[PDB]
């Protein structure tokens, strides 16, 4: 059964699909119409469907959001890693707690994913990996230092 | 090491005066006898003296530039090879870059409750562009050869000049082969320099 | 015959090519010397610092930026070299030459010559080094021209005490290129790197603005007790930092934008100095984030524009970019150049869109638009609107001709 906020993250999410399909002159779309909305509850259902949960997260609307629209460090891993500190550091920010370092980011990740570590020797390899992550963002300043830095989010 | 350098002078290039040229230094630097002996024996500034003669070049240019210059040359070299005669402008080099913004962006999965630079932003990085010419005018002749093409050149008031910025049609000097062999890998956008 | 070297930094190399190829002795420097860089790279720079330290030889400097063609390059050198000759050596009774009879390079040597001859009387055979700056941005330039300056001194007697010693300074590499074969020796300018840019704008452009009047204000209003000097140098060097790492990817690595955006932002981002903004960096970020936020190089409801002259400027545009296959039947490329149209169907089209006949009103407007240069014609000079040879095209972007749409409700969204 679809949440009530789920509804409100639907609309949400239909509006920002239909804009993308929204062709350049033209108001007419192509790829997303009504039928792609019932298709994201219905993605949506199956997804809930795999879980013990009668109950559709606004997650598992994102989950069929990403899978409809798609239409050294691995790829996923890279990219999973920047998620998570990226809204870390603008929720910190948008709430103005105090700041963090980067090894608090790095131990703060760790946290996240304790039940994923098989062994105390992944701990190591995945500690070392994490800070690679870093650097990248800070290579190409999609993570800003501040001078110990302090990271915040680049315009 | 002296006669290695002088075998690749003779099989590269047999103009005896450049090589003369290029060892002048060698001894104009020399500070005391140990040094020239050492600095002759080893022979390590000539190279250092040859990549000197090589740093602007297309290479020593392109490894100079920033993040959103590479970023939008890539996508000016996309449209310059999707293109039948090379020619693009800067309203589809912009399309072209917003385009991958969003599907980098796509790629990223969205979390349940990379910046696209404004236009106007953008035009300060394709005057950039444009000055170190990596790219070109689509019939620019450049430097003319004698004083009355000169005359005759700066009198006519080519088209190209009067066009808007965004409409602007260029060339590319950089095929996107090229960028695909000199930018490395560790790149975010390297991924790109294939179609 | 040793010259001595100044520490400039991020040009070590070539300062130390000039070391080489520059001496007292003119048996032992090249004819013709040549460095070449690109803008904001720092040739202008490092020469000057060079000669700065070593008084003795004897330099001339030109720049052709100011000179627009090659005959003031051409007087430019007759007349700097005979006053810097008579500066250095009063002493010898020598006869003037006007720089302005120098109308031909042959005329040049010609003077030089006998400059040259006139102070034959001297005991040593000394160098002058005429220096160019920035050869190849010279408005009035040809390619022949260079080989004129490269091939000159050999036409000078080769007995005369005073021995020219040509010092050129250039920006692009096509132009050394057309002349790689002469072996000229060549110093090579690379662009500064990030790290190189941020120090080098920390190190120059941070007294400066350190102690302008902005600040002479502020700190007596936040009524700042313990401040010292370390702390005025540290506090102006992180807005260097904060505009390069915030701009890097908008100017690039060039020092002049950077100096701009420093300018036009140190005002702003002193105001918002408070008490408690400085020994705290971050808090001086986090209040002037709009400032790191927009480039603000912008110069400054855009076009207020009678109807009659939005309606022309709709059709004007739907002239401009739908093919003429169209106009029989939708009305009974947006990214290339637009095309060319004619009056007839601007008038045709705009008597089919607007909710007129041929009052004068309409022409009038059209007029202005052209004058407003809204619309572009196929002519330069001696406008001749009338002419039937003249053709018509749209000046205008898209993203103001959809705001004019919805300001007259109009649906060009539609037609295409
Ligand atoms: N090593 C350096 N240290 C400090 N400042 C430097 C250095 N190199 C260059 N600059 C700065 O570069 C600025 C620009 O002068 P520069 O010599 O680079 O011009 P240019 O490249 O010759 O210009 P143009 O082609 O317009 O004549 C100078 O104001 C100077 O402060």
């Amino acid at each position: 059964i679809l949440t009530k906020e789920a509804r409100s993250y639907l609309v949400e999410k239909y509006k920002e699909l239909r804009k993308d399909d929204a062709q350049g002159f033209s108001r007419s779309s192509y790829r997303i119409t009504v039928r792609q909305l019932e298709s994201m509850i219905r993605l949506s259902e199956a997804i809930a469907r795999a879980n013990c949960v009668d109950e559709i997260t606004p997650s598992f609307i994102a989950e069929a959001y990403d899978l409809l629209r798609q239409s050294t460090v691995t790829y996923d891993k890279y990219v999973s890693m920047m998620n998570m500190i990226v809204r870390k550091i603008a929720e910190v920010d948008r709430e103005g707690a105090e700041e963090l370092t980067a090894v608090d980011i790095v131990d703060w990740y760790l946290l996240q994913k304790e039940n994923d570590l098989g062994s105390l020797a992944e701990y190591w390899e995945e500690r070392r990996l994490a800070f690679k992550v870093i650097k990248r963002l800070v290579k190409d300043r999609i993570l800003m230092e501040i001078h110990k830095t302090v990271y915040v989010i680049h315009p | 090491n002296l006669n290695r350098h002088i075998r690749m002078n003779f099989e590269t290039f047999r103009s005896l005066p450049t090589l003369k040229n290029s060892i002048i230094p060698l001894v104009a630097t020399s500070k005391n006898f140990g040094s020239l002996c050492t600095a002759i024996k080893s022979c390590s500034f000539l190279d250092i003296y040859n990549k000197n003669q090589l740093s602007n070049n297309l290479t020593g240019r392109l490894q100079s530039l920033s993040d959103l210059e590479l970023a939008i040359l890539i996508s000016a070299a996309r449209v310059a090879l999707r293109a039948k005669d090379g020619s693009f402008n800067f309203n589809l080099a912009y399309a072209e870059y917003e385009k991958m913004i969003k599907a980098i962006n796509s790629r990223i999965p969205t979390v349940a409750p990379i910046k696209l630079w404004l236009k106007k932003d953008v035009k300060n990085v394709w005057e950039n562009l444009v000055q170190l010419d990596f790219f070109t005018e689509k019939s620019a002749v450049g430097l003319r050869d004698n004083a009355t093409a000169a005359f005759y050149a700066s009198n006519y008031q080519f088209q190209g000049t009067m066009i808007p910025f965004d409409l602007r049609s260029y060339q590319m000097q950089i095929i996107l082969q090229e960028l695909r062999r000199i930018i490395p890998k560790s790149n975010m956008y390297y991924s790109w320099t294939q179609l | 015959m040793n010259v001595t070297t100044p520490e400039v930094a991020f040009r070590e190399y070539q300062t130390n090519c000039l070391a080489s190829y520059i001496s007292a002795d003119p048996d032992i420097t090249p004819s013709n010397l040549i460095l070449q860089g690109y803008s904001g790279t720092g040739k202008t720079y490092t020469l000057k610092k060079y000669f700065n330290a070593n008084p003795n030889l004897h330099a001339v400097w030109l720049e052709p930026v100011e000179l627009v063609s090659w005959k003031p390059l051409l007087q430019a050198i007759a007349r700097t070299v005979q006053y810097k000759l008579k500066t250095l050596y009063p002493n010898i009774p020598t006869t003037d030459y006007d720089p302005l009879q120098v109308e031909e390079p042959f005329l040049l040597v010609k003077t030089l010559h006998n400059i040259f001859v006139q102070y034959e009387s001297l005991q040593e055979k000394t160098c002058l080094f005429l220096i160019l700056d920035g050869f190849d941005s010279l408005q009035d330039l040809d390619a022949a021209l260079f080989n004129k300056y490269i091939k000159l001194n050999e036409l000078l007697p080769k007995d005369s005490k005073i021995n020219i010693k040509f010092i050129y300074t250039m920006l692009e590499t096509s132009f050394l290129q057309r002349y790689s074969t002469h072996c000229i020796p060549t110093v090579m300018f690379p662009r500064y790197n990030v790290d190189e840019v941020s120090t080098i704008l920390v190190m120059s452009r941070c007294g400066e603005l350190m102690e302008d009047s902005c600040l002479r204000k502020r700190i007596i209003e936040e009524q700042i007790t313990d401040c010292t000097d370390d702390q005025f140098q540290n506090v102006a060097a992180n807005f260097i930092h904060l505009i390069v790492q915030a701009f890097h990817s908008y100017t690039g690595n060039d020092i002049f934008a950077l100096n701009d955006l420093i300018d036009f932002k140190w005002p702003k981002y002193v105001s918002r100095i408070t008490k408690e903004n400085i020994f705290e960096p971050l808090a001086l970020y986090k209040s002037a984030i709009k400032l790191f936020l927009s480039t603000d190089d912008n110069l400054s409801q855009t076009y207020d524009l009678s109807i009659i002259s939005k309606y022309l400027l709709i059709a004007s545009y739907i002239c401009s970019y739908l093919e003429p296959r169209y106009d029989a039947s939708i009305f009974s490329p947006r990214y290339l150049q637009p095309s060319l149209f004619a009056i007839e169907r601007l008038l045709a089209i705009f008597q089919a869109i607007f909710p007129m006949k041929a009052n004068i009103e309409v022409f009038q407007n059209l007029s202005e638009l052209h004058t407003l240069k809204l619309i572009a014609t196929t002519m330069n000079k001696n406008i001749d609107y009338l002419s039937p040879k003249v053709r018509w095209k749209v000046n205008v972007p898209w993203e103001i001709i959809k705001e004019i749409s919805e300001s007259v409700h109009f649906n060009i969204s539609d037609y295409f």
